[PDB]
């Protein structure tokens, strides 16, 4: 059940709005890129 | 006034706020609509991560502005 956190926090890669990802700080971007590669 | 909160998908959440509202107050309104605890919410404006103790006017967030919402991943 603990898997529910990332089901909401990390939407499918194909659904990410590029303009939203670009508005994030660089550290947040790297944190998200790293999390998507571990899926 | 009205502001917009927007996730990684572009999902948009409309909020009624005042410039004196703190960032914690905004995350509380977000919890009322989305059911996400405020500690797991990260709000971003002008490329910077916003601090809960400050207000919208402290960050020069005016009417019809867009804040970006990124939830915390598990563990963090
Ligand atoms: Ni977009
Ligand atoms: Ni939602
Ligand atoms: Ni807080």
């Amino acid at each position: 059940s603990d898997a529910g956190i990332n089901l909401i926090a990390l939407p499918a890669f194909s659904q990410v709005d590029p303009e939203v990802f670009a508005a994030l700080p660089a550290e947040l971007q790297r944190e998200l890129k790293a999390a998507y590669d571990q899926r | 006034m009205q502001i917009f909160v927007k996730t990684l998908t572009g999902k948009t959440i409309t909020l009624e706020v005042e410039p004196s509202d703190t960032i914690e107050n905004v995350k509380a309104k977000i919890q009322d609509k989305e059911g996400i605890p405020p500690d797991q919410q990260r709000l971003i404006f002008a490329g910077k991560q916003l601090e809960d103790g400050r207000t919208l006017s402290d960050y020069n967030i005016q009417k019809e502005s867009t804040l970006h919402l990124v939830l915390r991943l598990r563990g963090g």
